[PDB]
RNA sequence: UUAAUUUAUUAAUGCAAACAACCUGCAUUAAAAAUUUCGGUUGGGGCGACCUCGGAGCAGAACCCAACCUCCGAGCAGUACAUGCUAAGACUUCACCAGUCAAAGCGAACCUCAAUUGAUCCA
RNA sequence: GCCUGUUUACCAAAAACAUCACCUCUAGCAUCACCAGUAUUAGAGGCACCGCCU
RNA sequence: CCGAGCCUGGUGAUAGCUGGUUGUCCAAGAUAGAAUCUUAGUUCAACUUUAAAUUUGCCCACAGAACCCAAAUCCCCUU
């Protein structure tokens, strides 16, 4: 049942094909041990806010990352400006930073690259952040 | 058993009359439904020797599944009735 | 269609060619959580709600500037940390013992730095937090706060009777009024030693978060647009009202060179060309040496000075330029 | 209201109004106040006082609840200890 | 039975209620004395 | 702001009154008149009603 | 349809029931649908603004009346804890609802000012 | 608009609908459709033949 | 005569909307507002009608009704 309703809510509630979810299984298989909910609120995250399509969604190993990493670096990116969520015709000022500039490079590698930011910096958001989604919860 | 009750109270009919229903007194709700009861247990008298209940003659407090399943469909037991009871009052003490 | 998604608009394309790579940083700043200074209420125990706030690991920035220099004091958490202050409560003395303002909100006051009884005038500020740091320093030959709004004109009021003695409040040491600016030059003239104009800005921080009331809303695009004259108007008021050698600052909540150096150089000219009164800007970059271990400075400013906000000190934004009346 | 009702062909009675008024059988009605439950921290001494008090409906209201009520509700009541037994009875009134 | 706890406990809360009175008016003298020695300083 | 705040007859009668006092205040105590008692008597602040 | 209210119906699962499945009851999640609605002013349209209360233009002088409009404000705060109880007689926003003032008396001592608000039912 | 065809019987015959071709999604399976079929299959749908560059 | 066929029935559906509402004669008989998913409606008020009880009703002489800084109105003994 566990495993049924994972596929069920890949498939139905986030509406990745078959072939999409067997490769989303073989690349990130913590996605079965992740709770419902938690994957649906990470995989929608990367859907609206971010604007990742399916295709890149399965292209990046997305799911295999935490939401705490990704919404730090995104917010980040977003408050920056460096990041901008596409409009209702998809369209951005800025072309957005790859998901592997983002999630897949390391912390350093994320900050000089492309938040070209300071770690004392990151730090302050990363608390700042935690304590609004403690606020908000 | 589903047990279920009138949302609207029924107006009394009388003594000899009947009571007069509507479109509203055929609105129920769900008091309890019996087959969520917990489990109770029949009183059965064994006949036979049947292992880790008894021997013969003797009470036993059975779950109904056991009693209704296998002793007595097979025989090895006897309903608890009073009847059965004398009688194997009157075969113990003769015996 | 948020307010707050035009205020993010104008302001990005308008600050990111301002700033250029300054911009990320206070995007990222603005929209986060913005840090508050604890400014310890000189009437109550002051000592006793000092100590306890060192107790809570803050520190007087200000005791820290007077220290190197060479009558207030609000502490303030170290440079990244993110702690906020405990909200405050009545003391003993029946006042609350600290008020919850922007660091940098007190740094107009300093500067304008009063004078052991001086009189005071604040044009047109009445959001708290400056109007009461005037009062705690030692404004004794009064203040004249004046607002165009009477709602904010009550929230001074009653920030007043929470802090502010009643004592210290009877007499005129405190005359509060619901009027305009503009008609200031002309109500009194020559008549204050020391004048602060805060002037209806965008209030960027204000702008980005709260919607209601948001100046970037399309309903109030007069306003805003009108905003350069209003604040131009309202510093040359202040400026005539200033006694010759007295000094004034004017202060915004914003980071548009267009509504604070353009501002106040416009008020200079206008105030020398149709008043014939010259007004000398004076030399804030000590104050910015002094200042910039607790706030970081937009160090390309060429009028007044310009707190921006930094993740690390999220105290921002704050413009102030101190002008002496020559004549 | 229902001027001939369905099963008896009898006028009926407005229930909303014997909860709220009370009809003295010299023909007045009386009432409490609106309000006189609500908010009163916000209320002054002497509205909460006015408030409090039971009065008396005007010449249209009462022939609105009398219309609305029926004749049973308009009889002598000879109740054991009626706090309005007295008030139930005009007394030198002209006209 | 009601009446009489009633009545009785109404009865001590009152012989208390005096020095109780007394006592809450001395501490609201002393705590402005403390606020006028904080003032004095 | 200010919260509404039953306070509670000290004289072991069950009378009550509402005033007002600010949340950030201390928890109040106060003489006020009994009409059960038919006196003055000390009211203490029991629990707070609402929030205004 | 991301309007409100539902899951009656189907499909799943979970827990009971009964001896894995079927069936039944109760839940949860979806699909499918079902019933009903779509306030007012502002020539239409977009974006707006407004809907209750107070003050001015504003009735030149008892009262009431200038809607639409130009505006300026309020959705409190402060004090006090007799800001307790009662009661003649009056005012009243043109109805009602509601809202005001108040002698005397009991009991004590020897509110403030523009608006600062909301009925019934029901909790 | 690829084409032949279809459509508002009774005001619109068309650039609309369909269409070979191509593309996407779903399904590993028997005794009433699909189908007496089985992934080169079946269903749902997009677009419009073919042909090219990237 | 299909954005949901036709017939029967619920059904005399409902309609704050349109239309109509039939002998003679006499009499009294006209614009104040308030609330309202309310401005095509209704409830209260005002006005109108009838009957009854009682006594004052209208017109109006002085006198009188604010400071801020015109016309008149109200009140009102007589008549
Ligand atoms: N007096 C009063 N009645 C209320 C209040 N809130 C709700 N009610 C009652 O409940 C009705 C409104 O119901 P809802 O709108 O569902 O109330 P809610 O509190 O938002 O939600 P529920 O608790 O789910 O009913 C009112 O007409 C009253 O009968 C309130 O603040 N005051
Ligand atoms: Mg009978
Ligand atoms: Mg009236
Ligand atoms: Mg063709
Ligand atoms: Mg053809
Ligand atoms: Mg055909
Ligand atoms: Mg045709
Ligand atoms: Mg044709
Ligand atoms: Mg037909
Ligand atoms: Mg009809
Ligand atoms: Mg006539
Ligand atoms: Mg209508």
């Amino acid at each position: 049942q566990d495993i049924n309703d994972t596929v069920r809510l890949l498939k139905e509630k986030c509406l990745f094909t078959v072939q999409q979810v067997t490769k989303i299984l073989h690349s990130c298989p913590s996605v079965l041990r992740e709770d419902l909910g938690q994957l649906e609120y990470k995989f929608q995250y990367a859907y609206f806010r971010m604007g990742i399509k399916h295709p890149d969604i399965v292209k990046s190993e997305y799911l295999q990352y935490s939401l705490t990493k990704i919404k730090q670096r995104h917010i980040y990116l977003e408050r920056l400006g460096r990041y901008q969520t596409p409009d209702k015709k998809g369209q951005t000022q800025i072309p957005n930073p790859l998901l592997k500039d983002i999630l897949r490079v390391s912390e350093a590698e994320f900050l000089a690259r492309t938040a070209c930011t300071s770690v004392e910096e990151f730090q302050v958001f990363k608390k700042l952040l935690a304590r609004e989604e403690e606020e908000s919860e | 058993t589903v047990i279920v009750e009138r949302w609207w109270k029924v107006p009394l009919a009388g003594e000899g009359r009947k009571p007069r229903l509507h479109r509203r007194h055929r609105v129920y709700k769900l008091v309890e439904d019996t087959k969520h009861r917990p489990k109770e247990n029949l009183e059965l008298i064994l006949t036979q020797s049947v292992e880790n209940v008894g021997v013969r003659g003797d009470l036993v407090s059975v779950k109904k599944s056991l009693g209704r399943n296998r002793l007595l469909p097979q025989g090895l037991a006897v309903y608890a009735s009073p009847e059965n009871k004398k009688l194997f009052e009157e075969e113990k003490l003769l015996r | 269609f948020p307010a707050v998604r035009l205020a993010l608009q104008n302001f990005d394309m308008t600050y990111s060619v301002q700033f250029g790579d300054l911009w990320p940083s206070i995007r990222v700043s603005l929209l986060s959580e913005q840090k508050y200074g604890a400014l310890v209420n000189n009437f109550a125990a002051w000592d006793h709600v000092s100590a306890k706030l060192e107790q809570l690991s803050a520190k007087d920035f200000v005791n820290e500037a007077i220290s190197h220099w060479e009558n207030l004091r609000c502490f303030t958490f170290d440079r990244g940390d993110i702690s906020r202050f405990p909200p405050a409560r009545p003391g003993s003395l029946g006042v609350m013992e600290y008020y919850l303002m922007d660091a940098a909100s007190l740094l107009p006051v300093l500067a304008l730095g009063l004078q052991p009884g001086d009189i005071v005038l604040d044009l047109c500020a009445a959001p708290g937090g400056k109007t009461l740091a005037l009062l705690q320093t030692g404004c004794c030959r009064n203040l004249a706060a004046n607002d165009l709004s009477p709602s904010r004109i009550a929230r001074l009021q009653k920030i007043l009777h929470s802090y502010v003695p009643e004592e210290i409040r009877d007499g005129n040491q405190v005359r509060v009024t619901s009027w305009d600016g503009r008609k200031w030059g002309e109500l009194e003239g020559d008549t204050y030693d020391r004048v602060l104009v805060d002037v209806p800005c965008t209030t960027d921080r204000h702008s980005l978060h709260e919607e209601e009331n948001n100046i970037f809303k399309r309903s109030r695009k007069k306003e805003r647009q009108i905003l350069p004259v209003l604040q131009v108007q309202l510093l040359a008021a202040g400026l005539l009202a200033t006694k010759p050698g007295g000094h004034v600052v004017y202060s915004t909540c914003s980071l548009s060179h267009l509504q604070n150096e353009y501002v106040v150089q416009g008020a200079i000219e206008l105030l020398a060309n149709q008043y014939s009164i010259q007004v000398q800007v004076e030399d804030l970059t000590h104050f910015r040496r002094v200042f910039m271990d607790t706030f970081c400075f937009f160090s390309s400013c060429q009028v007044g000075e310009l707190v921006i906000p930094n993740l690390m000190a999220n105290f921002g934004p704050m413009y102030f330029c101190k002008m002496r009346r020559l004549t | 209201l229902t001027y001939f009702s369905a099963r008896k062909g009898k006028r009926k009675t407005v229930k909303a109004v014997i909860d709220r008024f009370l009809r003295l059988h010299c023909g007045l009605w009386v009432r409490r106040k609106a309000g006189y439950k609500k908010k009163l921290w916000k209320k002054t001494p002497a509205r909460k006082k006015r408030l409090r008090e039971f009065v008396f409906c005007n010449k249209t209201q009462s022939k609105l609840l009398d219309k609305m009520t029926t004749s049973f509700w308009k009889r002598r009541n000879w109740y054991v200890d009626d706090p309005y037994q007295k008030y139930h009875d005009r007394t030198n009134l002209k006209v | 039975q009601k009446r009489r706890e009633r009545e009785q406990h109404i009865a001590e809360c009152m012989a208390k209620m005096p020095q109780m009175i007394v006592n809450w008016q001395q501490q609201q003298r002393e705590n402005w004395e403390k606020a006028q020695a904080d003032k004095e300083r | 702001k200010n919260i509404l705040v039953r306070m509670v007859s000290e004289a072991g009668t069950g009378f009550c009154f509402n005033t007002k006092r600010n949340r950030l205040r201390e928890k109040l105590t106060l003489l006020h008149y009994d009409p059960v008692v038919k006196q003055r008597v000390l009211f203490v602040e029991k629990k707070k009603i609402r929030s205004l």
